[PDB]
């Protein structure tokens, strides 16, 4: 019982730091898309 | 005992995440789903007493205070990795510091709290358990325990 | 490792447009949205931790030279597009090549730092709108990777 | 600061021609106007500016020390035209110096200063730009250092 409760813990544990570390690297590539854009929003404003 | 703010906020952090209504509180099924989430390990007895206790109430649904006082009861206990080595050498019948898939597997299906034979093959394919070469425990309670 | 006079122009025209002033000198908050612009896509942490390291001891502000030494220091070329999207079949738990939209702004605002609702309401309407109320992740990285 | 002589002669008969009150001293709207009419640089931005520092002085009216003081503002900027023939190549995606008139229009109104419909017509018209054709800016720019 005890090595079960614990390898469930662990796997869902696993999951979730798994969730975690996906959604921090899908944010940094998020927020440089944004200020790529953002950079290439001002070069339009400023030429024009 | 008081807990430190920065595992409170990982805690509501971990809450919000599956929290599919945003109210912290949440159901006590994704309780324990994330009580599991969190890395520790309470046996579904417990789980089960948890349960019980919100359902005094009636509510159903875990609110925030009441969920940060069940992680510092859950960090009241703390079981010990040698504890789980040596629950793992008990089922080394051998002795060799490897112990056979397919009777593991057997344990975990047919003993206490049986779950679910596709978490067993999780476990196999998490792991990288190979389904009939020897494993061994201490690779398995290391790389379990890394977290 | 001193940068391309080429790239020290486009870093100086990058600050003439950040900067209303244009005296070469941008604000941490810049200094971060200039990073993340040129390509180099650090983590929000990763940004906070580079930006105590330089402390802004130029002149309060992330000047030229202080810029050019934190160019010269954090080059990388980490991102990659299939790292982007295994982690969007990471997310996505049908494996289908779309994630949910609601899934997806739940976990961006509440998991980790918390993302403004604008950025996620940018990336919704950045992809293609589907019926399914699901984002096809694929194209997504598709045009993160043109642009 | 201090300008030859001609120059001086030019901007004095400049206001004399705009000087519809004959006070000898320009207005901050026909401080813009002769501006526009000298070749200058001023922006719209900066044209606020300008009218904003007039109406803390209160006069209304520009003496002629404050215009050779702006005129120095002018002068260092040194625009020439190379600068704005590369920002017209990259917004001509053609690479050609024929641009698209319609594409072209819409980035020059919508981002940055924003121009009245009108402005746009008379610009389009009176500068043999084509409807919806490919427009060459090259002459545009050669005839405004030639100016």
């Amino acid at each position: 019982i005890r090595i079960q409760k614990t390898i469930r813990g662990w796997l869902l544990r696993k999951r979730y730091l798994c969730m975690q570390r996906a959604a921090i690297t899908v944010q940094r590539y998020v927020r440089g898309y944004q200020a790529r854009c953002y950079a290439k929003f001002l070069r339009r404003t400023k030429a024009a | 005992d008081q807990l430190t703010e920065e595992q409170i906020a990982e805690f509501k952090e971990a809450f919000s995440l599956f929290d599919k209504d945003g109210d912290g509180t949440i159901t006590t099924k994704q309780l324990g789903t994330v009580m599991r989430s969190l890395g520790q390990n309470p046996t579904e007895a417990e789980l089960q007493d948890m349960i019980n206790e919100v359902d005094a109430d009636g509510n159903g649904t875990i609110d925030f205070p009441q969920f940060l006082t069940m992680m510092a009861r859950k960090m009241k206990d703390t079981d010990s990795e040698e504890e789980i080595r040596e629950a793992f050498r008990v089922f080394d019948k051998d002795g060799n510091g490897y112990i056979s898939a397919a009777q593991l597997r057997h344990v975990m299906t047919n003993l206490g709290e049986k779950l679910t034979d596709e978490e067993v093959d999780e476990m196999i394919r998490e792991a990288d358990i190979d389904g009939d070469g020897q494993v061994n425990y201490e690779q398995f309670v290391q790389m379990m325990t890394a977290k």
